[PDB]
RNA sequence: CCCACAGCCCCCGCCGCGGAGCCGAGGGCAAGCUGGUGCCAGCAGCCGCGGUAAUUCCAGCUCGGCGAGCGUCGCGCGGCGCUGCUGCAGUUGAAACGCCCGUAGUUGGCCCCCCGCCGCCACGAGGAAACGGGAGCGCUCCAGGCAGGCCCGUUGGAC
RNA sequence: CCCGCCGGCCGCCCAGGGAAACCGGGAGGCUCCGGGCUCUGGGGGGAGUAUGGCCGCAAGGCUGAAACUUGAAGGCAUUG
C-alpha cells in the first residue's frame, strides 16, 4: 500500500532527515528505491523520453522469439540527468522498466563560463569526453547565444540537463544510438570529478555522516 | 612515429601526398582524364541525338531507345521513363538525352542503361506527358 | 496488351482559400484553437 | 636513441602520478628542464626538487602534490605569433580560464599569458594543466 | 567597359542547413504569428545581421581590454546599437551583445512601434495602414513595414498630415 | 519634373482589373480516403512497391514545403578524421620489404652568462586602386553610393 | 645452500587499452589525440592481367594500368 523502506536510506528518507539529494551525492551512496527521487521531487519537476525502441531475436528450435528493448533518459532541466534501459517480451513493460531504471541511476551536471562570469552557468565547465563502444564524443565550452551544436539525439540529452551553450564532436559508428547516447553519458558523469584549481583549497573532513 | 615530423621535411610530405592521392576511385575518376575520353558525353550537361531503333527479381521489361550522338557518331542506349512516352518517340526523330542520377554508374534495376530522354522535337517530355504541349507538328 | 489501359467526377465546386499571409492565420486557429488528430478515416466519416 | 630529454622527464612524471607517489627520479638536468619544473613550482603543481650533481648529467629529484593531471611538449618548435595564439590555446587546453602554455622568447621562458602582455611571440615548449 | 559593372552587389540571407525540423518550424510559425511575418526570408535575414553582430563581438572579446583596435571597434558597435534601441542605454559592456535575440532586432520594426503606442488594432491592420501611407516616421512619410525606427525618432512617429 | 530628343522614377487632378505556381505524402523526410490494374502498365538518387486493402503506379479528396519562384542534368566546395600538417590505418578487416651492410637524405645526449654570423620574434620604411574588412552620412528602407547641411575639423571621404 | 646484479628465453596477471578474440618484457603511457627514421594501404572484381623496361640458358622474377562490371565482399563474437 504505502511505501515501507526496504533501506536504511530509504527510511532516512521517509524521516525528513534527508533534506536535500546533494546531501546524497556527496558520499556516493547507492540508490535502490524509486520512491526516493519522487520524494525530493514531489512536483514531478523531472522529464522523460524514449529515444529507442528495436526488436531484437533469438532463434530456437521452433521459429523465433522476439523481445523489445527500450532506452530511456529523464531529467529537469537542471543539473541532473539519468539514462537507463529495460528488455521486456511487451514494449509497455520495457518501457516502465527503461523508465524505472533510467530514474535510478542520476548524476548531477557540472556547467561553467565562457570567458566572460555573468549570470548563471551557460555551458560546460572545460572540455569533456565519452567513451563507449565505437564512439566518441567531445564537449568544448562555447559563447553565450551559440545555442547547441550537435545532432538532434544527443541536442536531447543536453536540453534534459539544463545546457544552452555548447559545441560537440563525435567520431565512430554514431548510428548506434545506444553508445552514442552512453559515451555522452559518461562524459557528463566524469564532470564533477575532474580537479580544478580553484578546488585546490584544502577542507577538513566532517565526522557528521 | 611513422610519419615524418623534422623541422625541415615538407618536401616528402608534398611528394608523399602526391603519389598517395591517387589511390581514391573518385579522384582517378575525375583527374585521370581516362573517363573525359570515354565518356560519349564529353563533360556535356546533355547531348543532342538521332534516335534509330526502339526497344525494351522485378520482371518488368523497361523502355528504351538505341541512339548515335550527332557530334561523336558513337551508338548509346537512352531509357524513356514516363508512362506512355514511346508512342511519343518515333524512329528518326531528333532527341535531347541527359543523365541518370549516379553519374557514370547505371541506376536501378535496368541493365545496361545510362541515360535519360527529356525533348523529343524540342519539346520537354514532362510538358507534354501533363498536355501542356502538344507534337502535331511531328 | 494495350498500355494506357489502366491509364468520373465532376470537381467540387467550392471557394478558394485565402491566400496571402491569412493562409497562416487559417492554420493559426486550425489546430490550436480548433480542436485537433489528424488522418484517421473515422474522422472523415465526421466530417462528411 | 636518446634526443628529447624533456618528453621522458614529463612522461615518467605523469606515470609516477597517476599511482600516487611522492618522489621521482630523472636522469636529465638539462637548464630547460630547470626552467619548465620553476614555473610548474611557481604555479603550485610540483612543489620542490633538487638536483644532484655527478659530473656525467646530473640527476634531479622531485616531489609530488596530486594537482597535474597532464604534461607534454611540442616535438617540433614551431613559431607562435604574439597575435597567433587563441587558436593553440583553444586547440590544446581544456579551458581558457586555466592552464599555462611555456613560449620560449628572446626575453627568456615565460607563459602565454605573459606574452600575450607584452604583445610578443615566439616558440613553444609544451603545456600543463 | 561600361560604368555598371563596378556596381557591388551581395546576398543578405541564409538557410538553415537542416531544413526540415519540427522544432524549428513551429518556433519560426510562432514568431510570424506574433509578429504578422509575410514570408521565411526576413528570419533569415534577422539571424544574418545577429551572426554578424555575433561574430563581432567574439573577435573584440578575444582581444585584451586596452586594444586600440578594441576600444574603437566597441565604442563604434556600442554606439550603433544604442542609437537602435536594440540593447538597452544601462548596458555598455560587449559581453552584453553576445546575449541579443532576433526578437530585440523584431521589437524595434516600424509595425512594432506603431503597435506599442497603441496607434493601431493589430500586427495586420499596423502593416495595411503602413501600405495605405497614413503615417509619418519623423516628418516624413514611410511605406516600408521592415522599416527600423531609432530611438530619438520613436517619439516622432505619427500619422500622415495629409491621410484623411 | 527630368531628358542632346524621348522615355522611366517621383509629384499633382479625373476614372479606378486584386491574379500562385512547382514539387511531394513508406523510411532518410515535414505531410492520409475511395475507384482502377494485377510481377502487366509503371514508380524507385538507396532500401524497396506492384503475383487482389497496392500506406510507394494510374485518378479524385485531403494534407505538407517553398514561394514569384519551383523542379531536373553536369561540375566544384562541404559532408570526409574516406588523403588525415592540425588529424587515418598497418596481429586477425586492405596494408611491415626474407635478412644484413650502406651513399644521398632526415635526425642527432650534456656543458661555457654577455663576442661575430644564420634562422627566429617585434617595430619601421617603401611600394596602385577596385574587391574584402572597417569610421561617418535615414538614396522613403534595402541591394547600394560617397554623400550632405547650414552657423559645416580647412565639412568629409580615416584606417 | 639463499640473498642479490647484469643479459637472454618463457608462463600467469592487477591497472590500462581494444569491435572483440586478446595484449600486458605492450597491441599501455593517444580524440586529454606531437621522441626520431623507413616502407605499405584507401569498397569488391577485371588483375598481379595487357602493353612497355630491366634481369635470367630457361622456367620465370622486379616494376606495373585501363575500359568494363558490381551492392555488397570481409573481421570478432551470440543463439540454434
Ligand atoms: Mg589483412
Ligand atoms: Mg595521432
Ligand atoms: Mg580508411
Ligand atoms: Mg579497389
Amino acid at each position: 500500500e504505502e511505501w515501507h523502506p526496504s533501506t536504511k536510506l530509504g527510511r532516512l528518507v521517509k524521516a525528513g532527515k534527508i533534506e536535500s539529494l546533494y546531501d546524497i551525492f556527496k558520499y556516493s551512496l547507492p540508490i535502490k528505491e524509486t520512491e526516493i527521487i519522487d520524494y525530493f521531487f514531489p512536483k514531478s519537476e523531472l522529464a522523460e523520453e524514449v529515444c529507442n525502441i528495436m526488436s531484437v531475436q533469438k532463434q530456437t528450435t521452433a521459429g523465433q522469439r522476439t523481445r523489445f528493448r527500450a532506452h530511456v533518459i529523464v531529467g529537469n532541466r537542471d543539473g541532473f540527468i539519468g539514462y537507463g534501459a529495460g528488455v521486456s517480451k511487451e514494449v509497455a513493460n520495457a518501457i516502465k522498466k527503461a523508465a524505472k531504471n533510467a530514474r535510478l541511476n542520476i548524476v548531477p551536471v557540472r556547467r561553467g563560463f565562457w570567458g566572460g562570469k555573468l549570470g548563471d552557468p551557460h555551458t560546460v565547465s572545460s572540455k569533456l569526453s565519452g567513451k563507449c563502444g565505437s564512439v566518441r564524443v567531445r564537449l568544448i565550452p562555447a559563447p553565450r547565444g551559440a545555442g547547441i551544436v550537435a545532432s538532434p539525439t544527443v541536442a536531447k540529452v543536453l536540453e534534459f540537463a539544463g545546457v544552452s551553450d555548447v559545441f560537440t564532436r563525435q567520431s565512430g559508428h554514431s548510428r548506434t544510438l545506444m553508445n552514442s547516447v552512453g559515451a555522452v553519458y559518461n562524459a557528463l558523469k566524469s564532470s564533477y570529478s575532474i580537479l580544478t584549481p580553484d578546488l585546490w583549497k584544502k577542507e577538513q573532513l566532517d565526522h557528521v555522516q | 612515429m611513422s610519419k615524418t615530423s623534422g623541422l625541415y621535411t615538407a618536401r616528402k610530405l608534398r611528394t608523399v601526398r602526391r603519389v598517395n592521392r591517387w589511390a581514391d576511385k573518385k579522384y582517378r575518376k575525375a583527374h585521370l582524364g581516362t573517363w573525359l575520353k570515354a565518356n560519349p558525353l564529353e563533360g556535356a550537361c546533355m547531348a543532342r541525338g538521332i534516335v534509330t531503333q526502339k526497344i525494351g527479381p522485378n520482371s518488368a521489361v523497361r523502355k528504351a531507345v538505341r541512339v548515335q550522338l550527332t557530334k561523336n557518331s558513337k551508338k548509346i542506349t537512352a531509357f524513356v521513363p514516363r508512362d506512355g512516352s514511346i508512342t511519343y518517340i518515333d524512329n528518326n526523330d531528333e532527341v535531347l538525352v541527359a543523365g541518370f542520377g549516379r553519374a557514370g554508374r547505371a541506376v536501378g534495376d535496368i541493365p545496361g542503361c545510362r541515360f535519360k530522354v527529356i525533348k523529343v522535337a524540342g519539346i520537354g517530355l514532362l510538358a507534354l506527358f501533363l498536355r501542356k504541349r502538344e507534337k502535331r507538328a511531328r | 496488351t494495350s498500355a494506357g489501359k489502366v491509364r468520373k467526377k465532376e470537381k467540387k465546386e467550392k471557394p478558394r482559400p485565402p491566400r496571402g499571409r491569412a493562409y497562416k492565420r487559417l492554420l493559426y486557429n486550425k489546430n490550436f484553437v480548433d480542436d485537433t488528430r489528424l488522418g484517421p478515416n473515422n474522422l472523415l466519416i465526421r466530417q462528411k | 636513441v636518446r634526443i628529447n630529454v624533456l618528453r621522458d622527464a614529463l612522461k615518467s612524471i605523469c606515470n609516477a602520478q597517476r599511482i600516487g607517489k611522492k618522489q621521482v627520479i630523472v636522469r636529465p638536468s638539462s637548464k630547460v628542464i630547470i626552467e619548465f619544473l620553476q614555473l610548474m613550482q611557481k604555479n603550485g603543481y610540483i612543489s620542490d626538487f633538487a638536483v644532484v650533481d655527478n659530473h656525467r648529467s646530473n640527476r634531479i629529484v622531485v616531489n609530488l602534490i596530486g594537482r597535474l593531471n597532464k604534461a607534454g611538449v611540442i616535438s617540433p618548435r614551431f613559431d607562435i605569433p604574439a597575435n597567433d595564439i587563441e587558436k593553440w590555446v583553444v586547440n590544446l587546453l581544456p579551458s581558457r580560464l586555466f592552464g599555462h602554455i611555456i613560449l620560449t622568447t628572446s626575453q627568456g621562458i615565460m607563459d602565454h599569458i605573459e606574452a600575450q602582455h607584452r604583445q610578443i611571440g615566439g616558440k613553444v615548449i609544451g603545456y600543463f594543466y | 567597359p561600361r560604368i555598371s559593372r563596378h556596381r557591388n552587389s551581395s546576398k543578405t540571407y541564409s538557410t538553415p542547413k537542416k531544413p526540415f525540423t519540427k522544432p524549428r518550424l513551429d518556433a519560426e510559425l510562432k514568431l510570424c504569428g506574433e509578429y504578422g511575418l509575410k514570408c521565411k526570408r526576413e528570419i533569415y535575414r534577422a539571424r544574418y545581421m545577429l551572426a554578424k553582430i555575433r561574430r563581432t563581438a567574439r573577435n573584440l572579446l578575444t582581444l585584451d581590454e586596452n586594444d586600440i583596435k578594441r576600444r574603437f571597434e566597441g565604442a563604434a558597435l556600442l554606439r550603433r546599437l544604442h542609437m537602435l534601441g536594440i540593447l538597452d542605454e544601462e548596458k555598455d559592456q560587449l559581453d552584453y551583445v553576445l546575449g541579443l535575440r532576433i526578437e530585440d532586432i523584431f521589437k524595434r520594426r516600424l509595425q512594432s512601434v506603431i503597435v506599442e503606442s497603441k496607434l493601431a488594432k493589430s500586427v495586420h491592420h499596423a502593416r495595411n495602414m503602413i501600405k495605405a501611407r497614413h503615417i509619418s516616421v519623423g516628418g516624413q512619410i514611410v511605406n516600408i513595414p521592415s522599416y527600423m525606427v531609432r530611438i530619438s525618432n520613436t517619439s516622432r512617429v505619427a500619422i500622415a498630415d495629409t491621410s484623411s
